[PDB]
């Protein structure tokens, strides 16, 4: 029963990819959807058997690496944190498979798409259910590979190839970080299993010799794990691959670039809660980077004019808040935001994909105008998604998006006020662009061409049912989960999370916080909505199009080009390494100096020495 | 080369804002005492 | 695909849509069910579940290991 | 089945293959070869040897000669 | 308007109106015409 | 459907607009009901009987 | 690239490590520096290659150099991972060079730029090449990962600097491996010099099947291989180490 | 993907040049040049080409966009493209 | 004089400049209602002089116009999706014209 959940997608993809000719372009899709749907059904069964019926099940298949106390095994970890992640990943995967039967119906390569996403779902199930680092690393590298593959779905696209390669580059930097962290765990605790490090992670307090100075092990391991997760969680170190990775198909950008793999590092750091807890130094940089990214994405996403690109910055902002909520030792609030976000953000992408499918793929908000009554269902879907994105009061967004800032204020440190300031400020920009998306599209006099208007063709049945399910989710899931995940002492995280008694700002927050701060995110959101209305519907002659010469248009280029960081990083690291990979080595090494004074360059004196001994 | 200064300047804004948080000293203005728990602040539990 | 109809395309060509795919789909579901039966049998055979459930869960209908790990001293 | 192999490719391929004829010990390239031939190996050698020395210092054991 | 090219653009794209979609400002919140009515009826009905 | 002067759009489906309107109405009702019940709780007007 | 590159490592594991134990300790840092600089230099050199053969010949050099880092780090993890990665390379490099050979025996180019976007024409070879260059990446579940990660673990038991450079070797190894994969199997076709060309016949599609099964058997269950060697490796590491 | 024939294009192409009021919408021909017969400037000609660009969704490259000064060349160029 | 070759580059340069300026101001003006006055002013600007005869007042004017245009590029201009630079060019491209694939290869004798 419990082994099935992770192997149905794998087996279904294997058969649908090896024998995709037999099942055709539709049988493969429907069977993959069937397999993932029953996987989600057994995931719900496991959720009932584990979450409500609190009893974690543990099963071990066979040792993977049976060396000197490196006993990595194929065992599985099914705790409360695992099941709440499963009921997200497999549910969203099944609904995206349903969505992609009709969306990916005119395309030739239908079975390959299904098999790709199904092996990817298997990899991420292995990640989530993994009992030790190596299995977790296996699923993590597998999901990275599958993300690269889906970016590379249209191989003939030259831009998509480069985007996938750059995504692989940043993912491999993350691989470096996380592999070093994982191995550093073994050199300390002589194990990689979750249940051993957590049981004994407080005893050691020694400092290591890590190649430059003497550093504490736990702090060093946590820093290395963060360097591993920066690429996967899309943090300040390396997160330039999300906006450029939207060249792939919409459903994968809908399914995965918004729900779980972007939060895969979040789930990883939450899983190892009683390892980051003993290093207060690490939590500082976690909060710092979370605020940094939540501000960067919000600032960069306000001047974008692309349908599928502007929302990627919103997803990056959400990742920033998730990392911040992780750094406050309140991962329960972080996973609460995770489950709230996985509904409405996926809903927003699915509605956008439904719109873009009907308008013949014209993802430029400069074009679409007022045809909201043409697409009322999708309008309602994305309205629910965007309102949950705002944190609309008494909706699934408010139960986390306001509580995170409230907890941010209640902690008093140097970086705490900084991070709280950035989180409060980012609300304005996030609301501004999330409302400009609804304003410049479907709420202004139309500018789209007649050839796209005449098409119409409202979203059919296959890609409307998942939209309906996500809409009904991101309207009541937050309310039904607020009490049962964060209930001021609920029995939902017996072994999934370790809450430090000292860094436990939950009880004092709700009562000692002023009433004014509990409503100021709402005021910021309303201010952003009013600003968007002014600049997009009334005052758009100078506030939207400014004919400035200097010092103002460069500001327009600054936010649009993402602080020019996509160019500085390239020219300063990738270009430099590309040049110096050959310039030094292939010229002044290998064949060269080792050759001119080596085999036959000038040591072949015998040819010049031949006609001197016959005298 | 012009784009390079924005990365230094942009990070300069954050450390400048980070310096402001240092000068603000949010840590010492807590309206609450440190938490107290029974059994010697859970000494046997730790 | 003018030439693409000549390649084998193990997972399916550009637009294959074979003459009889529904029967292949049905036999595929039957094969998946047959191959996942032993997976279920193995899963029910190895599952510890150290803690007893608070309420009767749909488990313990095929799983017999319940509360078998509250003896953490005779462990190899 | 053999490729056309147009003429504007094999010349560059042989130039990449036969680069051994273009080397005249220019001073800038002499510094470039010298640094990556000696200094970086020396720097990394000091790195590992001092890492071993610092590891042995904490344990208190005398340092190996490491010739 | 006047300017020898603004009017030229306006004349050809007079279909941009399409009265059903010239101004979708009445339907910003399509469910508020019935939602508030249902809410108020329940408010006065339960009491 | 019909064309204005060269652009014609298919009529939106009945099973789409009806569900959109009804679902918007029900979420508005849920929002307003949640405001009625625990509105004073999050605005500090009254505490949930804990003091 | 399948056997001859093993003579040096096997000779080190037979007549160098046991007979000269304290000499091995005294020469340990020098080998670390040589292997690290070899890994880095070869990785940077191989990413600007146009020869269809050297592109993976340098990968072989990088893997063999990474072998010595844990082979000379006296440890049960290091040596065990050394032989496991050695067998893994003996399989994966052989498979890659067979793929290059079949590519060359049809077109006779010995270049990289000529081939491009042939996935629509040879899908079976595309999948096989993807799996082989995927194993070269050192994915967990493939042959190279278990051995190579064991080498990293064993070296990090001894030293903390050099094998971090070894791990940095794979931050570019995987990158240029997928980039090399994308030169050939991706993009639009160029039927200006690729008029006619076929896919693998019955011989060379079956020849890879032992490679595939051995690769997956390495990846998912390497216990049987580690089972037969833990006595010999432990005896090797403890020789002349009385205490 | 209907591959609309020329007879389905000879009206929308003529619509923009009929809507052009600087010249009388009474002496326009499918074969006419705006530089001599209809007497247009050297600047307003590209305005009609751009208007066609919004009329029919297709990007005409900058290289030969200005070479189309006759109404025959515009319809010919939009018809010659397959995906028009 | 009387050589249109020298007078040529002025005409195509100014016409292409008008085209690209119209494209960039359409990029700037998301709403077509505010685009009307912007386009009117843009065409008036190119018609301000409209009467140059001398060979000294032709190259400097176009150079100044091009240099000022270099300051306004609108980093993200609109591109048709299937155009060379859009979101759907080379998505599912038509197969090339002619290639053949043989079947019997590597047989015996
Ligand atoms: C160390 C390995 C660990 C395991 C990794 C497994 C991950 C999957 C590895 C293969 C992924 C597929 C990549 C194949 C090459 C991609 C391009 C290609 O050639 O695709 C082939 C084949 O497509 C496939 O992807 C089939 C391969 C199987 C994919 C599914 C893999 C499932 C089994 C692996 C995972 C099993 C579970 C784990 C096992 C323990 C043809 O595609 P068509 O759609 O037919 O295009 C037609 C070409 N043309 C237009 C020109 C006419
Ligand atoms: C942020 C940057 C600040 C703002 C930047 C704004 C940039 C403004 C650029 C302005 C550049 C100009 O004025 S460009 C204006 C150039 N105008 C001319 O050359 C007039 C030449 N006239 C003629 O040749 C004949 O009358 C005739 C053949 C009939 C006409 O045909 P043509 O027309 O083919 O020439």
């Amino acid at each position: 029963m419990y082994l099935l959940i992770v192997f149905l997608p794998l087996l279904g993809s294997s058969v649908a990819g090896f024998f995709g000719r037999f099942l055709g372009s539709e049988g493969s899709a429907i069977m993959t959807t069937t397999c993932v749907s029953f996987s989600s059904i057994l995931s719900l069964i496991a959720f009932y058997e584990v979450a409500l019926g609190a009893s974690a099940c543990y099963l071990r298949i066979a040792p993977w690496i049976s060396s000197e106390m490196f006993d990595a095994s194929w065992g599985f970890l099914f705790d409360s944190l695992t099941v709440v992640m499963l009921i997200v990943v497999t549910f969203i995967s099944s609904l995206v498979h349903l969505y992609s039967i009709s969306y990916m119906s005119e395309d030739p390569h239908s079975p390959r798409f299904m098999c790709y996403l199904s092996i990817f779902t298997f990899f991420m199930l292995m990640l989530v259910t993994g009992d030790n680092f190596l299995q977790l690393f296996l699923g993590w590298e597998g999901v990275g590979l599958a993300s690269y593959l889906l970016i590379h779905f249209w191989f003939t696209r030259l831009q998509a190839d480069k985007a996938a390669i750059k995504a692989m580059l940043v993912n491999r930097v993350g691989d470096f970080g996380l592999a070093l962290g994982i191995l550093g765990c073994f050199t300390l605790f002589q194990t990689v299993d979750f249940s051993t490090i957590f049981a004994c992670a407080s005893v050691p307090r020694n400092s290591w010799i890590f190649c430059n100075m003497r550093l504490n092990a736990i702090s060093l391991i946590c820093i290395l794990l963060f360097i591993g997760a920066v690429g996967k969680s899309a943090q300040i170190g390396l997160h330039t691959w999300l906006p450029d990775a939207m060249e792939g198909p919409t459903p994968v950008s809908a399914l995965i670039h918004a729900a779980t793999m972007v939060t895969a590092g979040v789930f990883m750091i939450a899983r190892c809660s009683p390892l980051f807890e003993y290093s207060p130094t690490a939590l500082i940089v976690i909060t710092f980077a979370g605020a940094m990214t939540s501000f960067l994405a919000a600032t960069t996403g306000i001047l974008q004019n692309d349908l599928k690109r502007v929302i990627a910055y919103s997803t990056c902002s959400q990742l920033g808040y998730m990392i911040f909520a992780c750094g406050i030792s309140n991962y329960s609030v972080s996973v609460f935001h995770l489950m709230n976000h996985a509904f409405f953000k996926a809903l927003l992408f699915l509605s956008a994909g439904s719109v873009i499918h009907a308008m013949s793929d014209e993802q430029d908000m400069r074009k679409m105008g007022g045809l909201a009554s043409s697409f009322p269902l999708t309008y309602a879907m994305m309205l629910i998604g965007s309102l949950s994105l705002i944190g609309f009061p008494f909706l699934t967004g408010f139960y986390s998006k306001d509580v995170i800032l409230e907890l941010a204020y209640t902690k008093y440190t140097i970086s705490g006020n900084f991070a709280f300031w950035l989180g409060s400020v980012s609300v304005l920009f996030t609301s501004y662009y999330s409302f400009r998306l609804l304003f410049l599209t479907f709420l202004v006099p139309t500018n789209s061409f007649g050839r796209d208007i005449s098409r119409c063709h409202d979203a059919p049945i296959p890609m409307a049912i998942p939209l309906i399910l996500l809409a009904l989710g991101s309207l009541f899931v937050g309310y039904l989960a607020k009490d049962m995940m964060i209930g001021l002492g609920t029995n939902f995280w017996a072994n999934s999370l370790l809450v430090l008694p000292k860094n436990e700002i939950l009880a004092e927050s709700e009562f000692a916080a002023p009433t004014i701060i509990k409503l100021i995110p709402i005021l910021f959101s309303t201010l952003g909505a009013f600003v968007a209305y002014n600049v997009n519907l009334v005052a758009d002659q100078f506030q939207r199009a400014f004919q400035t010469s200097t010092f103002c248009n460069r500001l327009y280029s600054f936010f649009n080009k993402r602080w020019f960081f996509d160019q500085v990083l390239n020219d300063f690291l990738v270009r430099s390494f590309l040049r110096f990979g050959y310039e030094v080595s292939f010229e002044a090494l290998d064949k060269g100096a080792i050759e001119i004074l080596g085999p036959y360059g000038i040591s072949y004196t015998f040819r010049r020495l031949a006609e001197r001994i016959s005298q | 080369y012009e784009a390079l200064a924005w990365l230094s300047g942009g990070l300069g804004f954050f450390v400048g804002l980070g310096l402001l948080a240092v000068l603000n000293d949010k840590a010492s203005k807590v309206p609450f005492t440190p938490r107290v728990y029974p059994y010697d602040n859970l000494r046997v539990e730790l | 695909g003018d030439f693409r109809a000549k390649v084998w395309s193990m997972t399916g060509g550009p637009n294959c849509r074979p003459k009889h795919w529904r029967r292949n789909t049905a036999i595929a579901m039957f094969g998946v069910f047959l191959v996942c039966i032993p997976i279920a049998k193995l899963s029910a055979k190895l599952e510890q579940r150290p803690h007893m459930p608070v309420r009767p869960i749909p488990s313990q209908i095929w799983c017999k290991n319940f509360g078998t790990k509250d003896d953490y001293e005779k462990e190899h | 089945m053999e490729t056309n192999k147009n003429k504007f490719i094999e010349d560059w391929g042989s130039a990449r293959e036969n680069l051994e004829h273009n080397f005249r010990w220019t001073r800038r390239n002499f510094a470039l070869i010298g640094i990556f031939g000696i200094a970086l190996p020396i720097i990394v050698y000091k790195g590992i040897v001092k890492d071993f020395h610092m590891q042995d210092e904490d344990a208190g054991r005398p340092h190996r000669k490491f010739l | 308007p006047l300017g020898t090219t603004g009017e030229f653009f306006r004349r050809r794209d007079e279909w941009r109106k399409h009265p059903m979609l010239s101004n979708q400002m009445r339907h910003a919140l399509p469910g508020i015409g019935i939602g508030v009515g249902a809410f108020c009826v329940y408010l006065v009905g339960e009491q | 459907g019909i064309t204005y002067k060269g652009v014609t759009v298919h009529t939106p489906k009945t099973w789409h607009t009806v569900t959109g309107k009804g679902l918007c109405a029900v979420m508005w009702f849920w929002i307003l009901y949640r405001a009625k019940q625990d509105g004073p709780v999050v605005m500090g007007w009254r505490h949930p009987w804990d003091g | 690239a399948g056997i001859l590159l093993k003579f040096g490592t096997y000779g080190f594991l037979r007549f160098s490590i046991p007979m000269f134990p304290e000499a091995t300790l005294c020469f340990t840092p020098f080998i670390y520096t040589l292997s690290a600089i070899a890994i880095i230099y070869t990785s940077l050199t191989t990413l600007r290659q146009i020869d269809l053969k050297k592109i993976i010949a340098y990968s072989s050099v990088a893997h063999m150099n990474l072998v010595t880092i844990g082979m000379f780090s006296l440890n049960i993890q290091g040596i065990g991972g050394s032989i496991l990665l050695m067998l893994s390379h003996g399989l994966v490099s052989s498979a890659l060079f067979l793929c290059v050979g079949v590519l060359y025996d049809r077109h006779k180019t010995r270049l990289v730029r000529y081939y491009g976007g042939l996935v629509s024409t040879m899908p079976n070879f595309s999948t096989i090449f993807f799996f082989f260059t995927l194993a070269n990446m050192s994915l967990p579940g493939t042959s190279s990962f278990i051995g190579e990660f064991l080498i990293l673990v064993g070296a990090f038991q001894r030293n903390s600097l050099v094998a971090t450079l070894a791990a940095l070797g794979m931050i570019l190894g995987a990158a240029y491996s997928l980039w090399l994969y994308n030169r050939v199997v991706s993009g639009n076709l160029k039927p200006d010099f690729l008029h006619k060309f076929s896919d693998l016949n019955g011989r060379e599609v079956f020849i890879f099947i032992p490679f595939l099964v051995g690769l997956v058997w390495m990846g998912v269950y390497p216990k049987v291989f580690l089972d037969c060697m833990h006595t010999s490796v432990s005896n090797l590491v403890q020789h002349g180490k009385f205490h | 993907d209907d591959h609309l024939s020329r007879e389905a294009v000879v009206d929308r192409v003529l619509d923009v040049v009929k809507s052009f009021p600087k010249v009388d919408p009474s002496k326009v021909t499918p074969e006419v040049h705006f530089q001599n017969d209809l007497g247009l400037d050297s600047l307003d000609t590209v305005e009609i080409v751009m208007a066609i660009e919004e009329e029919f969704k297709l990007e005409i490259p900058d290289k030969e966009a200005d070479k189309i000064d006759s109404c025959s060349l515009a319809i010919e160029y939009v018809y010659n493209h397959p995906m028009s | 004089a009387a050589y249109f070759a020298r007078r040529a580059a002025q005409k195509e340069r100014v016409r292409i400049l008008y085209r690209r300026a119209l494209k960039d101001t359409l990029n700037w003006a998301v709403h077509r209602h505010i685009f009307y006055r912007d386009a009117s002013d843009l065409r008036e600007k190119f018609n301000v002089n409209q009467d140059v005869e001398d060979v000294d007042r032709i190259d400097k004017l176009i150079a100044h116009g091009e240099a000022e245009y270099n300051k306004w590029r609108h980093p993200d201009p609109y591109i048709v999706p299937w155009a060379p630079g859009g979101s759907k060019f080379c998505r599912n491209p038509t197969p090339p014209a002619g290639i053949e694939i043989v079947y019997n290869y590597g047989l015996e004798d």
